[PDB]
């Protein structure tokens, strides 16, 4: 039983502000684990990557349930 | 200069508008009512007829046409030398009274 | 923080109502999820009956379960079979049982859950849905969970919903998403009992507003057409 | 108001109800002090700070 | 305070009519919507910028508030 | 003109006119409910516990 | 003199019944 | 033979009250605010009676008995909303009125305005003081908060929190004294509320244009209850789409939460109409001076008679005062956000400035301008 | 008016309402009568008008 | 507090707990004794001398 959910998150993933998301995303997890002991934690862009993906999914999923 | 300034005030303020001199639109403290009292019968029939039709006016929401508009050089300030003499007279009462 | 999108909920419109079909299967989720931990006491099986129960489901649904009141002539306290008078049954019998068997976190009341956290039900889906995996830099104690949505980023609620964690009695698939959506309308319902009522309560209201305004300001307009139309002339000797 | 109060006879209004308004003040905190029964009054004063 | 001495008035001639025999909405959007128009443009020069310099205020503030939550690189 | 043979029969008078408006409060009150009510479940229908008891 | 005012004219106001100086306005005043 | 409506006493009363009362013919829908307020009142009062008669008040019953209302009574929730959106609705009209006695020079009747600056006092703490009532996370908390701020009075100051609480801190005996101060202050608003119609009935009420309006006067009964009807219709109108649509729209949510002492609520603050002024207090650094802030921000009100010096008792003839009123409002609407935001960078700075605007333009703009403004008129 | 079933918790409620309410009504009643007793005088204990004597 | 369940425990502990409650509470009801004990007297009064024709 695959889920509505998770395939409308994958659709959502390939949407260009996700991109960018993910690309900062990316970053800062090879900058805060390259680095050892460091409080900047890659909370923050993670929210505006979820801020992205879970509105472009909030405006469709609905429909498939 | 200042008196065009004083133009643009009076054509911004609106009781030109409503067809009302300078001294329909003074509030009526003691000295006030006690001046226009004071007024003779002709200014006081003009300037009660005035502050009626102002009224009315008003609450129909309807500025008066734009032709028969108080003009700045028409007004006339008919109350003022009342006005003053009544504001000399307590004023002298009160150094009467100091 | 990170705070909930818009999702487009069926009673979400200005003049709309929940889908009581979806409300009986959120209380189901309800039953077999999440009574085991959370206390709904705010509410009873009455007020189920009528908006996503009959009678005798609701009679049926109350007997399921065992509750302990009322002292016998020894003055024991005696388990009985619930009714319809009781209300939902509290999985824990005082607050601090409930912190010391978690993990001292306590379990908040599900009945003014949505009512009581701004964003309401795209607030309480959006963390069910939004189990996540802890980012880089942050570490976890082991008990807690990862939700971006809960303020303080550390949810001390293992995930509680997921694919098949039910069998709903219709037959529609049991997958998280549907879930997490039937439970938080049935959440949204125990809040705001009064909605679809409200909701009626409004349209009616609304009608009649349209319908009195034009006429009493129309008879203010015809009481006023006395001065609106006066004329005045000056007529001095 | 500012000037028509600043005047002779006013200021002789002004001398002449100084005893009175004056010692209405005191009147007025001997009642409070008794209303409140202020201890940090009362304390000094003879015959009352037994109450305490 | 009440009707029948007032005031003094003389040389006022009035008229009116009944609320029966004369329209209740006398052209209400010939006129209404150009007197609408009239009025607005009499009191917005001195009604909107008041509210639009707290409409740039309440932007910049929350835009900062917002810059101010997010990190500064460190 | 209708509405003058209306005032005529059952206006003038104040007691017929009140008669008037408590009759036809009756009426209104049903009509309004009915229509009012009638949309509503237009807007909402089959998720109300009136169109899907039938299931149950 | 008071033979010289004269009603100013409100047919910009008066509904469309009475509106003709030749109609006796007792016929259109149940309707009005 | 006379008249009943005005020989028998009450009639005479009612009829020189609301049925042949002179009043100005141009008074606009600024005035209707008044009667509005009254029903807003009554509208108010019937529907306490009727919590009241469902509300056990006590720590232990409060917030369930205020969920019993809510939920089983029949029809408890509409009047439970009805009552919260009306005190809301309330303050939205005792805000709309005393912008109305600003605007017109409505306070050169000093009596009416005194009398109405009571009013206002009273209406505030009897809402800071219902709110309580429901006993929410918000409830107890901010009602901890704003009974503490009694305590940066010198002296006394700290006597009289615990005088207050009836205790140690907010509990039991704080909420049953504050509900049944809450029953009994409405009606104290009553009769302050007759007072102030006597007061304002003795001299008549004040045109748009400031000019006396003795010359026209018409009667109140055959115009002036319509338009007070169509008034109170639509703030009913406005006021059940608050209730049927929005209910929790104004309220925090916070509140539909059990008063737990063990947990600071992320955000304290009080009502819409309260923010302002928890605003001003917010931004003097100093605890006394917070409290002689807030207080002063309503009192200063009295003071309105005494700084007009413009010879124009209204504003309507006066562009540059109407400016300076905009800009008076949209300081208010401001000390309303930054109430509603937390005090921090830059809503500290912002809030600070607007405060000090606030002042600025009631004690010395208005008055230098109405200087100017009597001198550009040749007087 | 009783709340139907017995004197019980709804009844306690509504009768501190009605008990809170009903005092104020009482005072508005006594100006209202104060209000009609003045302008006839009092009835001194003679029955006598007594308007050579107030 | 008017709840069924602790109203008379309410009583008892203005009667015990409060600071000179014991002296509000009978004041209040013996008050209203005296209320009515004023008032059939005031009615007396009333219907004896004939105000009752006002
Ligand atoms: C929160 C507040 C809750 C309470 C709000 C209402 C309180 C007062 C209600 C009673 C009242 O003041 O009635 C008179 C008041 C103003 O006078 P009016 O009844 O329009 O009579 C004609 C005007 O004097 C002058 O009319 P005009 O020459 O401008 O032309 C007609 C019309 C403008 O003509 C139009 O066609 C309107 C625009 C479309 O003017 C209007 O003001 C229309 C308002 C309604 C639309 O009535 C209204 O404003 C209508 C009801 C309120 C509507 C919302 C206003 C904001
Ligand atoms: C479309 C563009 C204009 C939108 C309205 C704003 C505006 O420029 O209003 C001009 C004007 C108000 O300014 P004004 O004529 O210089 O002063 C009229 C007085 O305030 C006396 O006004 P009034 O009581 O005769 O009738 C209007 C009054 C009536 O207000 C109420 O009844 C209370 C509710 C509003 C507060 O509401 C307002 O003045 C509020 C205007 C903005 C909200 C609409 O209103 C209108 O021309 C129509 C208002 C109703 C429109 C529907
Ligand atoms: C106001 C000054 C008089 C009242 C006062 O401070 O204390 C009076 C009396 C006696 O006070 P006291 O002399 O025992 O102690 C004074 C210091 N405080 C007030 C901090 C305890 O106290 C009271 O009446 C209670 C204090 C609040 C009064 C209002
Ligand atoms: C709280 C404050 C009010 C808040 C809401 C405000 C809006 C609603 C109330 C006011 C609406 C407008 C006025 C309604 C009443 C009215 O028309 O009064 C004037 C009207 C008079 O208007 P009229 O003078 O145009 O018509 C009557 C004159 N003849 C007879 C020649 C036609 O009063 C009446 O008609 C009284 C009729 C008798 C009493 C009522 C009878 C019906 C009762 C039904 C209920 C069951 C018993
Ligand atoms: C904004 C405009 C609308 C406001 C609300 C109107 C409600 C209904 C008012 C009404 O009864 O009539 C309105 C209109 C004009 O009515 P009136 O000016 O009285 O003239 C009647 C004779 N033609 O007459 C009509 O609409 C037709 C009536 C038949
Ligand atoms: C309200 C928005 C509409 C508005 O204010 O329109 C402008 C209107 C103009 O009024 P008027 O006296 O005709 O102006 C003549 C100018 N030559 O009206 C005005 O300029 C006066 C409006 C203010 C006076 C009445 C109060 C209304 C509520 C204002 C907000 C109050 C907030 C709290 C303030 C304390
Ligand atoms: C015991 C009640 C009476 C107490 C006072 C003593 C008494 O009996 O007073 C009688 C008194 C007679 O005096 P008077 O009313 O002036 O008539 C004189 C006629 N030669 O007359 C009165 O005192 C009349 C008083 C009538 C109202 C009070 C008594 C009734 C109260 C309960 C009702
Ligand atoms: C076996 C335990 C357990 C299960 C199952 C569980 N929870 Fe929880 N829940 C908790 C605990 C412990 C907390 C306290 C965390 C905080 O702090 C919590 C917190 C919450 C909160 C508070 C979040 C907030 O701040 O608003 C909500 C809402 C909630 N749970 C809803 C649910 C729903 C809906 C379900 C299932 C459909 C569920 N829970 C299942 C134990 C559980
Ligand atoms: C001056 C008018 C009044 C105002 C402004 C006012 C204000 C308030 C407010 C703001 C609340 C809290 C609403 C909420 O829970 O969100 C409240 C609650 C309450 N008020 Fe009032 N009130 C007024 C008149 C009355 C009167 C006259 C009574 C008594 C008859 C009363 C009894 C209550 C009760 C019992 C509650 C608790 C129920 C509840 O909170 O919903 N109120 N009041
Ligand atoms: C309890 C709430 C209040 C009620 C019921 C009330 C009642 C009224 C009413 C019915 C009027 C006549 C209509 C009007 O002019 O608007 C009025 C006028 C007035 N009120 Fe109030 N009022 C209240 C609060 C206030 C407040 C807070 C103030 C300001 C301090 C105030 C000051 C005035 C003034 C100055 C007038 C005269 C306005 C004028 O003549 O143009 N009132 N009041
Ligand atoms: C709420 C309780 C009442 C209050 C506060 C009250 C108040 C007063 C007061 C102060 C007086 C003037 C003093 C006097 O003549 O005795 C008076 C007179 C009067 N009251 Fe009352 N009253 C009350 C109850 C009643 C009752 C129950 C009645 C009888 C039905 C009544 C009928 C009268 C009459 C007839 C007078 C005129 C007495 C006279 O002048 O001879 N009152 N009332």
């Amino acid at each position: 039983l695959v889920d509505p959910l998770t395939t409308v998150r994958e659709q959502c993933e390939q949407i260009e502000k996700c991109i960018k998301a993910r690309e900062r995303l990316e970053l800062c997890d090879q900058r805060v684990s390259s680095r050892s002991q460091t409080e900047e934690d890659c909370t923050e862009e993670l929210f505006d990557f979820l801020h992205a993906r879970d509105h472009c999914v909030a405006h469709k999923l609905f429909n498939s349930l | 200069w200042l008196e065009g300034i004083r133009k643009w005030y009076y054509n911004a303020a609106g009781f030109n508008k409503l067809g009302l001199m300078r001294d329909d639109t003074i509030y009526e403290d003691d000295d006030v009512k006690e001046a226009i009292r004071r007024l003779p019968e002709n200014l006081y029939n003009d300037r009660v007829f005035r502050i009626k039709r102002a009224l009315d006016l008003t609450m129909r929401q309807q500025i008066l046409p734009k032709e028969q508009w108080t003009k700045y050089e028409e007004d006339k300030f008919y109350l003022e030398p009342y006005l003053k003499e009544v504001i000399r007279e307590r004023k002298e009462r009160e150094e009467w009274a100091k | 923080e990170l705070h909930a999108p818009s999702y487009p909920w069926s009673h979400r419109g200005l003049l709309s109502s929940l889908d009581h079909t979806s409300i009986r299967r959120g209380f189901q989720v309800y039953k077999q999820v999440c009574s085991s931990c959370h206390s709904m006491d705010y509410v009873a099986y009455r007020h189920l009956v009528g908006v996503c129960y009959t009678e005798e489901e609701a009679k049926a649904l109350a007997e399921e379960v065992e509750v302990q009141d009322g002292p016998n002539e020894d003055g024991e306290m005696f388990m009985r079979p619930g009714k319809l008078s009781d209300y939902f049954p509290k999985p824990y019998p005082n607050p601090e049982a409930a912190r010391a068997a978690n993990n001292g976190a306590l379990p908040p009341d599900l009945s003014y859950i949505v009512r009581a956290r701004h964003g309401g039900e795209d607030y309480v889906f959006s963390l069910l849905t939004g189990y996540c995996e802890p980012p880089t830099g942050v570490s976890l104690r082991e008990g807690l969970y990862f939700n971006p949505y809960f303020p303080g980023q550390a949810i001390a609620m293992a995930p509680p919903i997921y694919n098949e964690v039910l069998e709903f009695d219709d037959g529609t698939p049991a997958t998280m998403s549907q879930v997490a959506k039937d439970v938080c309308t049935f959440l949204r319902w125990a809040s705001e009992p009064e909605h679809d009522h409200r909701k009626r309560m409004g349209l009616k209201m609304l009608m009649m507003m349209g319908l009195l305004l034009p006429l009493v300001y129309a008879m203010k307009r015809h009481k006023w057409s006395v001065l609106k139309s006066r004329k005045l002339a000056y007529r001095p000797p | 108001m500012l000037s028509r109060f600043l005047g002779p006879r006013y200021r002789e209004l002004a001398r002449n109800w100084i005893p009175t308004a004056s010692m209405w003040g005191a009147v007025g905190a001997v009642g409070l002090v008794w209303a409140t029964d202020w201890r940090l009054i009362l304390d000094w004063v003879p015959y009352i700070n037994g109450k305490f | 305070r009440e009707f029948g001495h007032l005031t003094r008035m003389r040389h006022v001639i009035t008229y009116s009519l009944s609320p029966f025999e004369q329209r209740a909405f006398p052209h209400y959007f010939t006129k209404g919507i150009p007197n609408v128009l009239r009025r607005t443009r009499a009191c917005i020069l001195r009604v909107a910028p008041p509210f639009v310099v707290f409409y740039l205020v309440y932007t910049w503030g929350t835009q900062e508030f917002e810059k101010s939550k997010r990190k500064n690189p460190a | 003109t209708l509405t003058a043979r209306l005032y005529s029969l059952l206006f003038r008078r104040t007691s017929t006119f009140a008669l008037t408006i408590a009759v036809g409060a009756l009426f209104f009150e049903r009509a309004f409910d009915q229509g009012a009510d009638a949309i509503y479940e237009h807007i909402n229908q089959g998720k109300l516990w009136k169109h899907i008891k039938h299931k149950y | 003199s008071h033979t010289d005012i004269r009603v100013p004219d409100f047919s910009d106001y008066r509904r469309a019944e009475v509106l003709d100086s030749t109609k006796s306005s007792k016929e259109s005043s149940d309707a009005r | 033979m006379t008249n009943i409506r005005k020989s028998h006493p009450l009639m005479k009363i009612i009829n020189n009250a609301f049925i042949d009362l002179p009043a100005p013919s141009n008074i606009s829908s600024w005035w209707n605010f008044g009667s509005l307020l009254g029903i807003c009142l009554i509208l108010q009062i019937l529907t306490g009676l009727f919590l009241a008669m469902h509300y056990t008040s006590d720590t232990t019953t409060a917030f369930s008995s205020v969920t019993h209302i809510c939920r089983d009574v029949n029809y408890g929730w509409v009047i439970r909303y009805l009552h919260a959106n009306g005190a809301s609705m309330f303050f939205i009209c005792l805000f709309i009125h005393v912008g109305r006695g600003l605007y017109y020079g409505s306070y050169m009747f000093l009596e009416t305005w005194n009398i109405g600056v009571v009013l206002l006092f009273t209406v505030m703490a009897t809402a800071f003081m219902g709110y309580v009532l429901p006993w929410g996370q918000m409830s107890f908390w901010g009602a901890t908060v704003i009974t503490n701020l009694l305590s940066a009075i010198p002296y006394i100051g700290t006597d009289l929190v615990e005088w207050i609480w009836g205790g140690f801190s907010v509990d039991k005996a704080t909420l049953t004294r504050f509900f049944a101060f809450h029953f009994i202050l409405p009606f104290i608003i009553t009769a302050l509320a007759a007072v102030h119609l006597l007061f304002l009935h003795e001299t008549g009420s004040n045109n748009p244009t400031g000019i006396s309006s003795d010359m026209d006067k018409i009667p109140f009964h055959p115009y002036y209850t319509i338009k007070d009807i169509l008034g109170a219709l639509f703030m009913m109108l406005i006021l059940l789409i608050l209730v049927l649509f929005s209910p929790d729209l104004l309220g925090d949510p916070d509140n539909y939460t059990p008063a737990n002492p063990l947990n600071t609520p992320p955000h304290i603050k009080p009502e819409w109409y309260f923010l302002f002024a928890y605003a001003i207090l917010r931004s003097i650094p100093n605890k006394l001076g917070g409290v002689l802030a807030l207080v002063a921000s309503i009192l200063i009100l009295i003071l309105m008679p005494m700084l007009h010096t413009s010879k124009q008792r209204s504003m309507m003839f006066r562009p540059l005062s109407q400016c300076l009123f905009w800009m008076l409002v949209a300081d208010l609407i401001t000390l309303t956000w930054i109430g509603g935001q937390p005090v921090e960078h830059p809503f500290i700075i912002i809030g600070q400035l607007a405060s000090i605007l606030y002042f600025l333009i009631i004690l010395v703009l208005m008055p230098i301008t109405s200087i100017i403004e009597n001198n550009l008129l040749k007087w």
